[PDB]
């Protein structure tokens, strides 16, 4: 644990990137989190929503 | 306690985890700040029972034995002058231990000079410590020694004016 | 299942039931093609900053 | 600011996304008690050290530098004269050698 | 437990005694300071929409 100050910054940046990548898996109230599924399932008036 | 609200909140992902982690980082940063400010000594120093410092009076800044909080009169005045899922975490260092740290720093800088901050605490008489400080600002030791009563009286008067100004300014 | 990428040979030992694969982001990273049952890896097409 | 103790010098070392400073510092050690005085009274005159401090091992008075014990004979070369002995509190009587 | 703040040391103060070091220790200590982070860039249009 001698080099914990640099490893803390590295872990925080990697964890922020992992959270930002993980946030793509959430649909945020939509029917799906995948854009291609929405674009292949729905007409543009509701796919727009 | 609404379960439908939490079921809809799970659609937004790990926002709550990020907010909790940011607040946890702030909470440990406050304790790290207090640790860096006050815990600069690993030896808890005490003043001698006899307060013979060559006329210099430190009673307004040394801890009062009559008070149960073991605070100085100035520190006691300072503490008197400051007045749904929410929780307040207590600080890691209590006010008694912060007062103990400041008491140790005061005892070190009174009895040992700046020597305790660079190594072992080496005792030195306070009218000699003061002469060393006078030589640090480029004034000869003799000036301090010849006028030691006037400097002690000025220091005690200034400390009393500090207490009066803190007690008289909101 | 729709998407864009380069389909390449893979060395991932899929179990018989297993059909596709997903990354951390949940985007499909490998797929088993129908009719021929082979396992195709899906690698995003090259991109970057100009 | 540059390590614990009296700072002498420092060495920089590169680190992944950081810097490592090797602070070389001077730490006092093996301290010893001595009996001290603010001034030396001699011939009706008060003598004060130019850069050091008066110490006594019990019978004899010396002057030494403040951060290291190096006793030397109290002479006029390392002391200066200011005033008489009536003003300084705690002045002691000792001879001052003249080279 | 209730944590201790330090080992307790009583300084032998008196009005005519001084402590002078007779020796010294050359002490080398480490200080680690972060300087930079990983330079990350995110294509906002590709992240939101692909
Ligand atoms: C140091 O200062 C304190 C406070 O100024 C002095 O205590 C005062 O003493 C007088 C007479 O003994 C009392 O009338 C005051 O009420 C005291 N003040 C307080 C706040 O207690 C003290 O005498 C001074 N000298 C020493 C050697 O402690
Ligand atoms: C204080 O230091 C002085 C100087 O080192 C000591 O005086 C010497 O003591 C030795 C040992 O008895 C003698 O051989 C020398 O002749 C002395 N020198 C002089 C100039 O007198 C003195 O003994 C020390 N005192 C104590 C209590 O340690
Ligand atoms: C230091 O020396 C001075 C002067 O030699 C001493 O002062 C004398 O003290 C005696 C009795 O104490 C008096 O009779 C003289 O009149 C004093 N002379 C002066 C010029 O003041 C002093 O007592 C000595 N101190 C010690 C501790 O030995
Ligand atoms: C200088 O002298 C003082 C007092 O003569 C010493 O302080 C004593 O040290 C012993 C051993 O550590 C303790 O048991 C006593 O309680 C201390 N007394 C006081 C009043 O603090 C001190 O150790 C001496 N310094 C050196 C370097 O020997
Ligand atoms: C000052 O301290 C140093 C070490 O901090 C002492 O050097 C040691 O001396 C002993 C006995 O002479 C040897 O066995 C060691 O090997 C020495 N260590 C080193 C690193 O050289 C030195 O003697 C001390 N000096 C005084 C005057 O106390
Ligand atoms: C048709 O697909 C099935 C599996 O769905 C496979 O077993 C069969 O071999 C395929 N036939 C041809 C002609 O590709
Ligand atoms: C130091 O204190 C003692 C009493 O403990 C006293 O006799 C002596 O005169 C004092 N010396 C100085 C320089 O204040």
């Amino acid at each position: 644990s001698a080099l914990g100050k640099l490893q803390d910054v590295v872990n925080q940046n990697a964890q922020a990137l992992n959270t930002l990548v993980k946030q793509l898996s959430s649909n945020f109230g939509a029917i799906s989190s995948v854009l291609n599924d929405i674009l292949s399932r729905l007409d543009p008036p509701e796919a727009e929503v | 306690d609404s379960t439908e609200c939490s079921n809809l909140l799970l659609q937004y992902g790990s926002f709550c985890t990020q907010l909790n982690r940011a607040l946890t980082g702030i909470a440990v940063e406050q304790d790290k700040n207090t640790q860096e400010v006050f815990a600069q000594v690993k030896q808890i120093y005490k003043t001698p029972p006899i307060k013979d410092f060559g006329g210099f009076n430190f009673s307004q800044i040394l801890p009062d034995p009559s008070k149960p909080s073991k605070r100085s009169p100035i520190e006691d005045l300072l503490f008197n002058k400051v007045t749904n899922g929410l929780t307040v975490l207590p600080p890691l260092l209590t006010d008694e231990m912060i007062a103990q740290y400041t008491s140790a720093l005061l005892a070190g800088t009174i009895t040992s000079g700046w020597t305790f901050g660079a190594g072992p605490a080496l005792q030195i008489p306070f009218p000699m410590q003061m002469a060393y400080r006078f030589n640090g600002i480029g004034v000869t030791q003799n000036v301090l020694y010849e006028n030691q009563k006037l400097i002690a009286n000025q220091f005690n008067s200034a400390i009393g004016k500090i207490q009066d100004s803190l007690s008289s300014t909101p | 299942l729709t998407g864009t990428g380069v389909l390449t040979e893979s060395n991932k030992k899929f179990l018989p039931f297993q059909q596709f694969g997903r990354d951390i982001a949940d985007t499909t990273d490998a797929v088993r093609d129908p009719q021929t049952l082979e396992i195709l890896d899906i690698t995003p097409c090259s991109f970057g900053g100009v | 600011f540059c390590g614990k103790g009296y700072h002498l010098m420092s060495f920089p070392q590169s680190a992944p996304h950081g810097v490592v400073f090797l602070h070389v510092t001077y730490v006092p050690a093996q301290e010893k008690n001595f009996t001290t005085a603010p001034a030396i009274c001699h011939d009706g005159k008060a003598h004060f050290p130019r850069e050091g401090v008066f110490v006594s091992n019990g019978t004899h008075w010396f002057v030494t530098q403040r951060n290291f014990y190096e006793p030397q004979i109290i002479t006029t070369d390392n002391t200066f004269v200011s005033g008489n002995c009536d003003v300084v509190i705690g002045i002691v009587n000792n001879t001052v050698y003249d080279p | 437990y209730t944590m201790s703040l330090g080992a307790e040391n009583s300084v032998a103060y008196s009005n005519n005694s001084i402590a002078i070091p007779t020796n010294f220790t050359i002490s080398v200590t480490t200080e680690i300071l972060p300087v930079s982070m990983t330079k990350t860039s995110v294509d906002c249009t590709m992240y939101i929409c692909g």
